[PDB]
RNA sequence: GAGCCUGCGGCUUAAUUUGACUCAACACGGGGAACCUCACCCGGCCCGGACAAUUGACAGAUUCUCGAUUCUGUGGGUGGUGGUGCAUGGCCGUUCGUAGUUGGUGGAGCGAUUUGUCUGGUUGAUUCCGAUAACGAACGAGACUCUGGCAUGCUAACUAGUUACGCGGCCGGUCGGCGUAACUUCUUAGAGGGACAAGUGGCGUUCAGCCACGCGAGACUGAGCAAUAACAGGUCUGUGAUGCCCUUAGAUGUCCGGGGCUGCACGCGCGCCACAAUGGGCGGAUCAACGUGUCCUGCGCCGACAGGCGCGGGUAACCCGUUGAACCCCGCCCGUGAUGGGGACCGAUUGAAACUAUUUCCCGAG
């Protein structure tokens, strides 16, 4: 069995190359597991918005969106590499297992 | 704060004079007109403007709206 | 390897994408110099270029374009072959905001005139 | 060890312990202070079959604690007098000598996994003297 | 004070490709690119500024690194110190 | 052939199951009426005295509680064995009496049945808390 | 020689031991996530990163 | 106000480590000061050095050796925490997030300009209604965006769990640990709903709305982005942002152990109880959450505490971790008292290095 999960920055982008993975998979008739939904981790930076000292103590709360997605598929190796280069777009990364 | 904006006014008001057997007394049913006639990129702006023809409704049966 | 975690993987991109941004626009931005996109492929990286001009950026047989891809592979750690540049030609450039701010200055650095120089981008 | 008072409990069952002379009872461990954020000894004479009562009813709710958890459970609130009081860990060597008595008594099981589970033996007394409190109530 | 060995090998190399990448550090031991040598760091962004005060190369920077390029009249001053014919080319061009 | 209804506070989450015995209140294992807020006691035994005793002897609930703080789970465990215990009437029984149970625990405090909806809005700089500004 | 005095001070630790990679300064560093850039710069590069403003 | 922690004047004089002093100065410069690096202070190795001669040096606070395109081979190549933020840009604060600006056509005036952009009601709002020589629109406001409150409805989960009966002790009941059967209440995150002054009553140019009741997860809130612009309000010490000037090889980059953590009284903000009595103590008992982790830390030896040693997991919903958090809850002790109140001032660990205690702990200390 094979483990493919999906970390990406956009949720548009993720669910997207995800519902196309599985659909090229499902059309093969391959066991494939749901799309478990991975937690998503936020990256908080909370910069001083000034350059110096002056100011009214205002900071700036910036944020990253880590969005993962793992899905699994019982099958050869074989079936799943022609499968793996159709659902690939910027911002979600593929890492095959 | 219960008072519409421009954007709320104009369009309840251009949907009845084009559509106004569609529309009755119920929010619920002129919520739905409002989803297959007009374009709307936001959810809660619908509500607004269904919302806002439900109060015109109630006036147009009344008496003529000025 | 070092076993890159993802909270560092997307960092480690994202400055990646800002220092090849930021090294572009300082050499680049005579040709009309807009951004690059990336494609992180293993194996494949394909690095496109967006400029408004691109037949000047290739040479006679393509001298620019080889000092590029040979730049980042040594400043970056990208093996041989490993990386590939490709140039694209944007449209419609009056809608790229970087493209039309290095437009007039590099006319306003001569000291001809503020107002002929911003009424001839508007 | 529940569906009775557990404040109730652990006081009859210490006195159980206190009968069974058979812990460790180390020579200078038992007169010192308990926990880094005490400030003197505790009180009661016997306050090492107190914890270790307590230590035992832990070890019947929690499983695989070991050593370095079961400080974090006796730990509290540190007392700086001017900086902010903040928490910390009760005590290692405590813990550390009150594991090895119920080992001795053939309560408490080692393993890898540090600190498993109560053997048949240490859950057995645990209940009859949950059945003793009930009763006298 | 700079010896010639070295100088060899950050000129040869910059000639088989004409892109010499260095970072801006006084204080690095080893050139990370020039690793079969001990050649120091500022035996490399030293004896490479000699060439843009004199018009020998086109540097370029991201705020820690130097990416040179060997402009067309640098190259012939290459093609004969370093003693190589004139057919020859490089990779870059 | 069982029901599984969350009472949630602030942040504590007490999920009740609802069984049928003699006689058998339990949180965690623990008995209900033996917690350590005993301050608290009414609080707990508050859908019991209001309800009926006679309707509240054949019925087993055992409840597991997460999250939260101390007071927080002991108005999470009342809202968990009062709204199981009308959804057991509601969907095993008829709503003859499930409307009477309602009527009567809503007469007497409202959020016995409806969660609150506050929460610890988040911080903001230049001050301790959410309003005030050292 | 002079090999033996110039910078022979340990780089381990320390304010000094670690700077901006972009300024080059070393005040208001951020050590976070691996940016390991001054807090006055990551502001200029926080949507180039991908740290942009979702709030 | 009390002791104290830091910040800035004032003093000190190797220099007390500089800017910024109403709102919009004083835990600010993300600056909580051992070295760094620190711009200040003083001593020095030093071409780890160039656009048109040895670097060393056991002997010392000088004897001689070797390398063999870089030596004032003879007026400019350049460095920047050095000045000027009353020369600047970029950013930011503030006016002020108070709600305010602009165009066409038409009207008034010779004209600059004015009307629109308004008496009133309402709205947080130039938000609407209404009025009207103005009409119609734009910016802002709002909408929008991420958050939170519910959805037993859906999409899925051995990197999240419950629930069903079986090997673990007690009295099959009653409580736990160990294994792959059903699906998702609990957990996570995707899609899509839900809340609009919609319903009733009352008050209102019966418009704009407002108020009270229901039903209901709420009659609903917390961020973000934020206009025409202005200030001589800060930033040259955040930048390979920069002009110019000063300083530029006895150096206005370093660096060595470091000196710079400094007091007769006044000032801010902040932690800590007092004026035990609602508190300190001791022993129970029992519940979080965001966030981080190549460093977080789990088990076993042993210190009283602070530590130390070997063995391990975790680049993470996988390990820490079911984050056994404190206050709080319960039992006992203390008691017209500067008391068990108050915690001021007088062995380990981090590193190359703590003296002017870095922190930590022990006893004393009051
Ligand atoms: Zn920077």
């Amino acid at each position: 069995r094979i483990r493919i999960t999906l970390t990406s920055r956009n949720v548009k982008s993720l669910e997207k190359v995800c519902a196309d993975l599985i659909r090229g998979a499902k059309e093969k008739s391959l066991k494939v597991k749901g799309p478990v939904r991975m937690p998503t981790k936020t990256l908080r930076i909370t910069t001083r918005k000034t350059p110096c000292g002056e100011g009214s103590k205002t900071w700036d709360r910036f944020q990253m969106r880590i969005h993962k997605r793992l899905i699994d598929l019982h099958s050869p190796s074989e079936i799943v590499k022609q499968i793996t280069s159709i659902s690939i777009e910027p911002g979600v990364e593929v890492e095959v297992t | 704060g219960r008072v519409r904006t421009k954007t709320v006014k104009k369009a309840a008001r251009v949907i009845i004079e084009k559509y106004y057997t569609r529309l009755g007394n119920d929010f619920h049913t002129n919520k739905r007109v409002c989803e297959e006639i007009a374009i709307i990129p936001s959810k809660k702006l619908r509500n607004k403007i269904a919302g806002y023809v439900t109060h015109l409704m109630k006036r147009i049966q009344r008496g003529p709206v000025r | 390897a070092v076993q890159i975690s993802k909270k560092r993987k997307f960092v480690s991109d994202g400055i990646f994408k800002a220092e090849l941004n930021e090294f572009l626009t300082r050499e680049l931005a005579e040709d009309g110099y807009s951004g690059v996109e990336v494609r992180v492929t293993p194996t494949r990286t394909e690095i496109i270029i967006l400029a408004t001009r691109t037949q000047n950026v290739l040479g006679e047989k393509g001298r620019r374009i080889r000092e590029l891809t040979a730049v980042v592979q040594k400043r970056f750690g990208f093996p041989e072959g490993g990386v590939e540049l490709y140039a694209e030609k944007v449209a419609t450039r009056g809608l790229c905001a970087i493209a039309q701010a290095e437009s007039l200055r590099y006319k306003l650095l001569g000291g001809l005139a503020v107002r002929r120089a911003c009424y001839g981008v508007l | 060890v529940k569906d009775v008072n557990q404040q109730e409990f652990v006081r009859a069952l210490a006195a159980f312990l206190k009968k069974s002379g058979k812990l460790k009872v180390p020579d200078w461990v038992d007169i010192v202070k308990l926990a880094k954020h005490k400030e003197l000894a505790p009180c009661d004479e016997n306050w090492f079959y107190i914890r270790a009562a307590s230590t035992v009813r832990h070890l019947y709710l929690r499983g695989g604690v070991g050593v370095g958890s079961m400080t974090k459970i006796y730990g509290g609130r540190k007392r700086n007098g001017v900086c902010p009081s903040h928490f910390s860990v009760g005590s290692k060597n405590v813990a550390r000598k009150v594991l090895q008595a119920l080992e001795g008594l053939k309560m408490v099981e080692k393993d890898p996994n540090g600190g498993r589970r109560l053997t048949p033996q240490g859950t057995r007394d645990l209940d009859r003297i949950a059945g003793q409190v009930a009763a006298a109530s | 004070l700079m010896p010639k060995k070295n100088r060899i090998a950050i000129y040869e190399l910059l000639f088989k490709e004409g892109v010499m990448v260095a970072k801006k550090d006084v204080h690095l031991a080893k050139h990370p690119e020039l690793a079969d040598k001990n050649v120091p760091n500022l035996h490399v962004m030293k004896a490479m500024q000699s060439l843009k005060s004199c018009g020998y190369v086109k540097e370029q920077f991201a705020w820690r690194h130097f990416y040179w390029y060997l402009t067309n009249e640098g190259i012939q001053y290459l093609r004969d110190f370093l003693h190589l014919p004139p057919e020859i080319v490089p990779a870059t061009l | 052939q069982s029901v599984q209804v969350f009472g949630r506070k602030k942040t504590a989450t007490a999920v009740a199951h609802c069984k049928r015995g003699n006689g058998l209140i339990k949180v965690n294992g623990r008995p209900l009426e033996m917690i350590e807020p005993v301050t608290l006691q009414y609080k707990l035994l508050e859908p019991l005295l209001l309800l009926g005793k006679e309707r509240f002897a054949g019925v087993d609930i055992r409840v597991r509680v997460k999250g939260g703080g101390h007071v927080a789970q002991v108005y999470a465990i009342r809202q968990a064995i009062s709204k199981a215990l009308v959804a057991y009437y509601q969907k095993y029984v008829d709503e003859a009496s499930k409307k009477e149970i309602k009527d009567i625990l809503i007469q007497y405090d409202r959020t016995l049945l409806v969660a609150d909806p506050r929460r610890c809005e988040s911080k903001k700089f230049g001050g301790p808390g959410a309003r005030a500004r050292y | 020689g002079h090999q033996q005095l110039y910078w022979s001070h340990p780089r381990k630790y320390g304010q000094g031991s670690r700077s901006c990679r972009v300024c080059s300064n070393r005040h208001g560093l951020i050590r976070k996530y691996g940016l390991n850039m001054c807090r006055q710069c990551f502001r200029q590069y926080a949507k180039d990163i991908g740290f942009v403003k979702l709030d």
